[PDB]
RNA sequence: AAACAUCUCAGUAUCGGGAGGAACAGAAAACGCAAUGUGAUGUCGUUAGUAACCGCGAGUGAACGCGAUACAGCCCAAACC
RNA sequence: ACUCGUACGGUCACUGAAUCCUGCCCAGUGCAGGUAUCUGAACACCUCGUACAAGAGGACGAAGGACCUGUCAACGGCGGG
RNA sequence: GCUUUACUGCAGGCUGUCGCUGAGGACUCUCACUCCGGGAGGAGGACACCGAUAGCCGGGCA
């Protein structure tokens, strides 16, 4: 489906209607320190790992809408539920 | 499964050793201080049940009495030389170097001094090639261009027996007796005749091997069987 | 040939034999070693704690 | 001013530097071709030994002793076991090398006990330890009021039972504090969790 | 664990080596109710199924302290001879 | 162990005396050889990060794989129109 | 019990790296180390073996 990039909407940080900007959420790195990561070292041994033998699980037929809604004012961003779409392609 | 039968081989029991108890003598070249001095004179001639193949006895001048790997044309009074100045004549042992390039050579050392090691078996021989000061290169029975210590000591002749291979063994009972006096367990059944649990060729309604023959260098044993490594097989092409 | 009664009759081949160590017919004289007490094999007395139960 | 027993200790700091590494570059070569436990008259580490309880004394003895290094010569499971425990190549004992020398050089002295012991090098699969061995039956030693504890019935087979130098360190009782709550006062008390 | 792989059964069963009348531990490179505080070590009661672990599932599981029992503190290496 | 053995050897397999014979297929799978380029781990090395460290990234690139080739008395195949 | 391109692992083989290990992306040497020789000495040589680790193959086995 389509979808303005920009259009006027609630902000809840400024806590009126502003422009807002839609941006499709960009996955950030990970730094490999987290808790989880120390527990994959110290667990892993001879033989099976447990959970870590696992393997990535599978996908849906249509993910969900995943999106920031960036205020043109106060520069503060908010998220929304997403819903399914096969494709989502900005106006502009 | 169970391991197969290459592997029970390894344990060394008394179905898979050689009869050794029941062998005559280990073939190795002489030892010789230096100068050569050393000769000897055939005694007899006996046979050599760990390789169905004629062997000499020899009395040497300083009262040591050896059998040893006898080439053919060896007979009972035959004066046999051990030395670098050792004549060149059939039945003398000396080292590549004293060896005229083109004369056929068996029971060759590896290393100088080691006995003895390659063209040992009936009729089979060595050829000397080329010199030099620094490499003897002789050509093996299985064809291949071996390069050697000029020191390695040789024996000048072909081996005695040659032809034994021409005859058949015709019955299984002349197999059997041949067996009997080797390292060998004999008679052998086919591992596409056996069952799943004793060879990886074993199973199935009618008998065939599995998998393909052609196994990895890398296979572990218990699954190293069929043709190994093999760079081709069949004879096309 | 049946491997039960007729297979009986063979038997006229002496093992096991009074020890000299426990006094038991237990030293097997082919191997020179007491089954029983471990003479011939062991300084030590031969025993294991499943001779018993677990908690006994 | 420096003892002259500082030196040797200071030249053993860095075993591969100086003079030292050249001695056992030199002695290793008739190391390897001596046997498992080797009586020696002296000590390859005076300071080292008289520091562990060494004298040049009657009834003090010193041995050292070659182990293989590396993990655990173990042999591959024969029947069902959970993949936890099918390991071979990683699985390493819970005794050090050390330990096991200590062992082997008291066997081989049964009247002798251990009264400790230090390295002395090793090469790329040996590693060599010299053992202090005190006979407990010979006055002299009876008479040390340094020594004749050891000559006590309850140190009969001490090595054998932990109560070694490295016995204790490898047994977890070095620390009194934190990490110790399955260590002391035994393992087999705290029913072998550390 | 209502299957099962880590986990659990369990450092259990069993095996190898060895001491004693009891073993072992033990005079802090401790504790960390953080203190102007405690003062070797076992053990018992408690702390507490707490903190901690864990397909964060099923399960697993201390310690400091406190109240008791009994109390005990020392010898080398080296410096200098 | 084979082996008091050494290619006329001995190991690993298939077929199963003699006689007349044993066609076509290397795409898949297996084995083996080669390989410009692509892919390919860790250590050491370079960059960023951290007064250190975790960590992120780069450069290099072994066997192996991609790719090419050989091979069916190697697994096996030999149809519809 | 058995099978395999079922899941997960474990031996074993191949290969890089570190230690043993030394002198002057290709090279010489000798002193460790290895093998041959009764010894003298010869071959090989910082490789190989062995210890550690990493990648690939891995129903041979659980
Ligand atoms: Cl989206
Ligand atoms: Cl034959
Ligand atoms: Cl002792
Ligand atoms: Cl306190
Ligand atoms: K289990
Ligand atoms: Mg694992
Ligand atoms: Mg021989
Ligand atoms: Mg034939
Ligand atoms: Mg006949
Ligand atoms: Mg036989
Ligand atoms: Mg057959
Ligand atoms: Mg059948
Ligand atoms: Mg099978
Ligand atoms: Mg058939
Ligand atoms: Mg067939
Ligand atoms: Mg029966
Ligand atoms: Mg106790
Ligand atoms: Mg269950
Ligand atoms: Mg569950
Ligand atoms: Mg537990
Ligand atoms: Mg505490
Ligand atoms: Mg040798
Ligand atoms: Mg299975
Ligand atoms: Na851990
Ligand atoms: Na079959
Ligand atoms: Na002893
Ligand atoms: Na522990
Ligand atoms: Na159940
Ligand atoms: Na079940
Ligand atoms: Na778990
Ligand atoms: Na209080
Ligand atoms: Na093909
Ligand atoms: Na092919
Ligand atoms: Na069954």
């Amino acid at each position: 489906m389509q979808m303005p990039r920009r259009f006027n909407t609630y902000c809840p940080h400024c806590n009126e209607h502003q422009e807002h900007e839609v941006e499709k959420v960009r996955s950030g790195r990970q730094t490999g320190m987290k808790w989880i990561d120390r527990q994959r070292e110290r667990n892993s041994g001879i033989g099976n790992d447990g959970k870590f033998s696992k393997v990535p699980g599978g996908d849906k037929p249509t993910k969900k809408t995943d999106l920031k809604y960036r205020c043109g004012e106060c520069g503060k961003a908010h998220l929304r539920e997403g819903w399914r779409a096969g494709r989502l392609e900005f106006q502009e | 499964g169970r391991r197969i039968q290459g592997q029970r081989r390894g344990r060394g029991t008394s179905t898979f050793r050689a009869p050794s108890h029941r062998y005559k003598a280990d073939l190795e070249h002489r030892k010789v201080e230096d100068g050569d001095v050393i000769a000897g004179t055939v005694v007899d001639i006996e046979h050599d049940p760990a390789r169905s193949a004629p062997v000499a006895a020899v009395e040497f001048e300083d009262g040591d009495r050896r059998l040893i790997l006898a080439p053919e044309g060896v007979g009972v009074g035959d004066e046999l030389q051990v030395g670098v100045d050792a004549e060149i004549a059939p039945g003398n042992t000396l080292p590549l170097a004293e060896i005229p390039e083109g004369v056929p050579v068996c029971n060759v050392e590896s290393s100088p001094g080691d006995g003895g090691k390659f063209a040992r078996a009936s009729g089979v021989n060595a050829q000397l090639l080329t010199h030099d000061r620094n490499v003897a290169v002789v050509k093996l029975p299985s064809g291949e261009m071996k390069r050697l210590d000029p020191q390695c000591r040789a024996t000048i002749g072909v081996v005695g027996g040659g032809g034994r291979t021409d005859k058949p063994f015709v019955k299984a009972g002349n197999k059997h007796h041949k067996m009997k006096a080797r390292g060998t367990k004999w008679p052998n059944v086919r591992g596409v005749a056996m069952n799943a649990v004793d060879h990886p060729f074993g199973g199935g309604g009618r008998q065939h091997p599995g998998k393909p023959k052609s196994i990895s260098r890398n296979a572990p044993p218990g699954r190293k069987v069929g043709d190994i490594a093999s760079k081709r097989t069949g004879r096309g092409g | 040939t049946g491997a039960g009664t007729p297979s009986q009759g063979k038997k006229n081949t002496t093992t096991h034999t009074k020890c000299r160590r426990c006094g038991e017919k237990s030293y097997h004289t082919k191997k020179k070693v007491c089954s029983s007490c471990g003479f011939g094999k062991s300084a030590k007395r031969r025993d294991y704690e499943w001779q018993s139960k677990a908690g006994e | 001013a420096r003892s002259a027993y500082s030196y040797i200790r200071e030249a053993w700091k860095r075993p591969k530097e100086g003079q030292i590494a050249e001695l056992m570059w030199h002695r290793m070569q008739e190391w390897r071709n001596e046997p498992a436990v080797v009586r020696i008259e002296r000590p390859t580490r005076l300071d080292r030994a008289r520091s562990l309880g060494y004298k040049a004394k009657q009834g003090i003895i010193v041995v050292r002793v070659a182990i293989r290094k590396g993990s655990s010569r173990r042999t591959r499971f024969n029947k069902g076991r959970r993949s936890k425990r099918m390991m071979v190549n990683r699985i390493t004992r819970k005794k050090n090398i050390q330990r096991i020398a200590e062992e082997r050089a008291n066997r081989k002295f049964p009247n002798l006990r251990v009264l400790n012991s230090y390295s002395v090098g090793e090469d790329g699969r040996h590693k060599w330890h010299e053992v202090i061995l005190i006979d407990p039956d010979h006055p002299a030693i009876k008479s040390d009021d340094q020594l004749s504890w050891i000559s006590r019935t309850r140190h009969r087979l001490r090595t054998f039972r932990g109560l070694t130098s490295a016995g204790r360190r490898c047994r977890g009782l070095r620390g009194q504090g934190k990490g110790s709550e399955k260590v002391r006062p035994s393992l087999r008390v705290n029913g072998a969790k550390a």
